[PDB]
């Protein structure tokens, strides 16, 4: 409850990177990447040097 | 540069513009130096001359 | 009586009390239906021959996921010009005379 | 524009990657007796120990080595989410067998 | 000049892609139009029924037909297609899931 995974029968995509070097693209066919439907829920942040 | 979803090409179109303003600075460089060495090319004839 | 919230903070979004089971108005732009068997007890009554309903006396979760998926069209030579256009569903159950 | 599926986006990706290869290639391909203009040989000559460490030359350079100290201050990443899964109605169901 | 011609090549584009868009509204307006014919006849069958001459077995034969009309204006409703995207089927606005 209240974190990351607070529904069931879902999948959560994390990666190790930080900032925009994190960002991940989907390419396929329609009803395959329609049946997906991925969503946004964190967008990274970058650092400070 | 990407383009595979809705949302990479205006990033695109802003950096081909600012390319293209670069690429156009060099080249007004370049045309100065060859424009500066053709005025002074011919002073040398003239003195060879004298 | 229907309230909703957040799934990962909390924060409470709305309240409602309805009577033909039908949740209008409260998330931005759905209708929500929900079955009318939702958690009420049945039992006999012998000694006056009579049906009888109650209350189960706990509440009952339902989780809904929701995306977005607007139509964008490019007008212009530059950025930010764009034109929104979007078509509303329809079918029986829409138009309201599926019964 | 959204006239186009997801794979029109890639083939029109696949030559525009053609074309980056065939600028890089043109970049580094000019040449006059022997000494290249126009990759950086002609203004400044730099190298690097570490393999993690980039530079671009623009004016010109002074001399010499120098030591570098850094400090990281990290940021987020990202996290995405999918959709629910459901089982067809025609599963789902238990009984007895005498196999 | 360089600014100008990338102008021009913009405003070219953009001016296709008006079109390539306005054809889908085209298709969708055509689609509702046979929805909104059909609806009518339905309509005036059933303010046939109604005039108490009729005995109860001509009253189901006409729900009969209404009942295949009605499946006849899903099947319409589901069927509209361009470019593998489905228009009326409210897969242009959103997307729903719930367990």
């Amino acid at each position: 409850d209240s974190s990351n995974e607070a529904l069931a029968g879902t999948f959560v995509i994390q990666t190790a990177r930080l900032g925009d070097d994190s960002k991940l693209s989907f390419i396929g066919d329609q009803n395959l990447i329609n049946a997906l439907s991925l969503a946004t829920i964190q967008e990274g942040e970058n650092s400070e040097t | 540069i990407l383009m595979v979803d809705q949302e990479l090409a205006q990033e695109s179109i802003t950096k081909l513009d600012k390319a293209l303003e670069t690429v156009s600075g060099v080249r007004a460089t370049i045309g100065a130096q060859i424009n500066r060495l053709e005025y002074t090319m011919t002073g040398l004839d003239t003195t060879r001359e004298n | 009586t229907i309230k909703v919230t957040d799934a990962h903070t909390g924060k409470f979004i709305g309240s409602d009390s309805v009577n033909d089971s039908t949740l209008r108005g409260v998330i931005q732009g759905v209708d929500v239906k929900i079955d009318s068997d939702v958690g009420v007890s049945i039992s006999w009554n012998s000694t006056k021959k009579t049906m009888e309903f109650s209350a189960t006396g706990e509440s009952e979760d339902i989780k809904l996921h929701l995306v977005d998926n607007a139509m964008e069209m490019q007008i212009g030579a530059n950025e930010g010009q764009t034109i929104l256009a979007n078509i509303p569903q329809v079918d029986t159950t829409s138009l309201g005379i599926d019964d | 524009n959204g006239v186009y599926t997801t794979n029109d986006r890639a083939e029109i990706q696949k030559e525009v990657d053609q074309l980056k290869e065939e600028i890089n290639r043109i970049a580094s391909s000019t040449e006059f007796n022997t000494k290249k203009l126009l990759n950086g040989d002609s203004t400044a000559l730099w190298s690097s120990d570490s393999s993690d460490l980039d530079v671009v030359i623009k004016s010109a350079v002074a001399e010499g080595n120098y030591n570098l100290n850094v400090t990281v201050d990290p940021g987020k990443n990202f996290v995405y989410k999918s959709d629910v899964m459901t089982l067809n109605e025609d599963a789902i169901g238990a009984e007895i067998v005498t196999a | 000049s360089e600014k100008l011609r990338g102008q021009i090549s913009g405003l070219k584009r953009a001016s296709l892609n008006a079109q390539d868009g306005i054809s889908l509204l085209q298709t969708a307006e055509g689609g509702l139009q046979n929805i909104q014919d059909m609806l009518q006849r339905m309509r005036e069958l059933a303010v046939q029924a109604g005039n108490g001459v009729y005995t109860t077995n001509d009253r189901a034969e006409i729900q009969k037909e209404v009942d295949q009309l009605k499946e006849e204006i899903n099947r319409i409703a589901s069927s509209t297609e361009f470019n593998t995207k489905k228009l009326l089927n409210g897969d242009s606005t959103a997307l729903w899931s719930s367990d």
